[PDB]
DNA sequence: CAGGATGTATATATCTGACACGTGCCTGGAGACTAGGGAGTAATCCCCTTGGCGGTTAAAACGCGGGGGACAGCGCGTACGTGCGTTTAAGCGGTGCTAGAGCTGTCTACGACCAATTGAGCGGCCTCGGCACCGGGATTCTCCA
DNA sequence: TGGAGAATCCCGGTGCCGAGGCCGCTCAATTGGTCGTAGACAGCTCTAGCACCGCTTAAACGCACGTACGCGCTGTCCCCCGCGTTTTAACCGCCAAGGGGATTACTCCCTAGTCTCCAGGCACGTGTCAGATATATACATCCTG
């Protein structure tokens, strides 16, 4: 009856998609939703304190965009800023 | 037709985008910023399970045990740097054994 | 009272030590080790019955033991849902 | 009696295993006893109680990583009580 | 326009000490502690509201914020100070 | 009229009012709570301030320069556990050397 | 020649402040390596903090939120 | 002619007291700009930026020196070798 | 102990730039009035916490005995501390400009609010293969002679 | 040096339950529509931040050397490791009981939003005196005695 919410089936059929011989625990998928809960947090609230300091009332993708290139480390920084920018171009081609 | 298919990505933008409503983080959120906030978490996810994979190919079995993504996250500096503060559960400790402990 | 804070055993602290990499530890480790457990679970279970007390509950649960480790800095993984 | 060889041979086999060391009833009924100063007849989720015991031996694990480092720094191999005022003092608490 | 929290520690300071100065540098440590200290337990009642789905702040909800940050005898004196400076204000 | 006279402070409930409210913490807020909220800092004020004093009397100083206030932070056992992770800018150091370096036989 | 711009007598000021007696010789470049480390690491932060706002003065303002997320929040210039 | 190890002492006292800013200025004008300067081109900074960043500097060396100085008390020794700094590094957690 | 030799604390003369107070305009605080939804209250039900009891057996507790590390002391070699002269450029004061932050004002595209349409997503239940467990044998290796 | 026993690794089967995946159901995502306002853009203003230039002046820099302090050697002693024995109580699994969390339902106040007006807080400006500095004095240290 009730409504909990989970990303048990996008971890699952990511690790599908990479390594589609691997299974997962419901515990392994736990520390996996915890922690991506925990760094959606992180880079949310990194942005809207950003965005709040540079008296701006909208997070656009350059305020997500310099709040990544906070939290995360470098070479890993700049893999994710180039893979996200692809997947935003990508978007932004099609409708 | 979901945003995630027109973005080509796996993670969706319209769960990350509600939670943009009402998280509250501000008031108004610009269009590219969900996808944007999907697509890292793409790698955020994928970067830990090809880790995790590859520990669990090491110990050679075809099941991923909290063992398995302590070892993702600690053997490596980039991944320990970030997730310093945060301890895994049933994971333990990768073992390390001093050079002046040992004997001889 | 009674043997609650040494409630955990002489062989309790020598397992967490070799976990912790250790070769040889002293008897007059063991008390200490007792009331620096004691006084981090201090500082934490006090966290957790505040929460639980705003909640309008009697019981701590689960998930408001993580956020008063979050509070300290020292947050954790796998019991978030 | 081995002279030195069970002594390098638990660290392995505990650096290595995942298994718990700190015992459930003995800290399940600690937890109760100071949750009892602060609010009276209070009640524990089995989950709950389970969080605070691998949050505390998480922390001690940790925690004996940093006398393990006091101890070889003043050329030794045996922890005093003094390497736990040490690390405290030194890491911010 | 740089509005700040001139004037008003300048009473409570004249309030308990009437005859002493502060000097502009200790102003600003005056006033940045204030607005660290705004935000602190404003922060973590703007967390501790979405925690139990409650949309709503009450005095009763930043009350609990107050006991998590600060230390015990502090903790202790500050909500009994803050309570009958809010059951006065409902009376009138 | 004004709101701080009805409650008895001297930080302003509506200055606080619409921080807390443009500051985007909720959506809804209440109007006790930045009447307790302004009350909170004033006796936390009220800490500070009297060890403040307290410092600049047995320096026999009447004027307070931030070397009271890192005197007013520092000897206090409690509120150096609040905000001993902040550093103070122009505060000094504690006055502290360890008796085993202090020579003997003199 | 500009990296030594930290000189040999105020690594003295500081470990005179320090309360020490002696001071060991390697002291100083091993200073430089772990302090040069850390204001790095703010102006990791910072100068992205300030290429967000199109702004190409690192002022005063923006430097303190770059150390609070590192968890030193300081006081004294605003914030 | 002093006993070495005591006028270290007597400096102790007037260093408790003060509290004015140790290092000198415009050396650090020099060496903050230059690494800035090689990690973006073109960028300037406001007088008090700088300000806020030498006791930023020395809040991490002084809190550091009195750190390694227990440190190196609990090794019976009055000199600091540098491994009391990587130890000190490695348990406040900042490097391993 | 001990006299002398200085580094630190004291003391008033002074002086200057920050500090406390005054004007007034002006923009946010406050009073008023309506709307409607967040939450107060309450009733129910069902997880789920607590309690208990007894067989089992893994593990705690204690004692004893030795062998190896803690530490006190020693001895030596050397690495800075105090001092003095030497070289450097820190820092102050002044001019100047010019690059860029802030202000101002008009606009338009983008995101907020809303109705409907429905397929992604989820709780539950069935199924079987991976994996831990029981048991037996090969493989090291460190202490004993 | 060998040897013998204590532990580790692995191999074969197995029974179990935890992952996995389908199945019917539903609620938030999506599509289509509008409106205004937040951000973007561009042009002007003026403040501040580089930026050379001399001056004098504390402070850095190099050298010297003695001494006490850092590092290796070593003997002792007891305390801590390490086994065997006895003791302790933990673990699973069985059943009872109810307590309070979670859900559904109903209304009402009280805060969000507009409208309107009023004063207290903030930019500018002022004049003054508190502590920074300064140079002579006590005093309370330490050094060779």
């Amino acid at each position: 009856k009730t409504r909990k919410e989970s990303y048990a089936i996008y971890v699952y059929k990511v690790l599908k998609q990479v390594h589609p011989d691997t299974g997962i625990s419901s515990k392994a998928m736990s520390i996996m939703n915890s922690f991506v809960n925990d760094v959606f947090e992180r880079i949310a609230g990194e942005a809207s304190r950003l965005a709040h300091y540079n008296k701006r009332s909208t997070i656009t993708s350059r305020e997500i965009q310099t709040a990544v290139r906070l939290l995360l480390p470098g070479e890993l920084a700049k893999h994710a800023v180039s893979e996200g920018t692809k997947a935003v171009t990508k978007y932004t081609s099609a409708k | 037709k979901t945003r995630s298919s027109r973005a080509g990505l796996q993670f969706p933008v319209g769960r990350v985008h509600r939670l943009l409503r009402k998280g509250n983080y501000a008031e108004r959120v610009g269009a590219g910023a969900p996808v944007y906030l999907a697509a890292v978490l793409e790698y955020l996810t994928a970067e830990i399970l090809e880790l995790a994979g590859n520990a669990a190919r090491d110990n050679k079995k075809t099941r991923i045990i909290p063992r398995h993504l302590q070892l993702a996250v600690r053997n490596d500096e980039e991944l320990n740097k970030l997730l310093g503060r945060v301890t895994i559960a049933q994971g333990g400790v990768l073992p390390n054994i001093q050079s002046v402990l040992l004997p001889k | 009272l009674r043997d609650n804070i040494q409630g955990i055993t002489k062989p309790a602290i020598r397992r967490l030590a070799r976990r912790g990499g250790v070769k040889r530890i002293s008897g007059l480790i063991y008390e200490e080790t007792r009331g620096v457990l004691k006084v981090f679970l201090e500082n934490v279970i006090r966290d957790a019955v505040t929460y639980t007390e705003h909640a309008k509950r009697k019981t701590v649960t689960a998930m408001d033991v993580v956020y008063a480790l979050k509070r300290q800095g020292r947050t954790l993984y796998g019991f978030g849902g | 009696y081995r002279p030195g060889t069970v002594a390098l041979r638990e660290i392995r086999r505990y650096q290595k295993s995942t298994e718990l060391l700190i015992r459930k009833l003995p800290f399940q009924r600690l937890v109760r006893e100071i949750a009892q100063d602060f609010k009276t007849d209070l009640r524990f989720q089995s989950s709950a109680v389970m969080a605070l015991q691998e949050a505390s031996e998480a922390y001690l694990v940790a925690l004996f990583e940093d006398t393990n480092l006091a101890a070889i720094h003043a050329k030794r191999v045996t922890i005093m009580p003094k390497d736990i005022q040490l690390a405290r003092r030194i890491r911010g608490e």
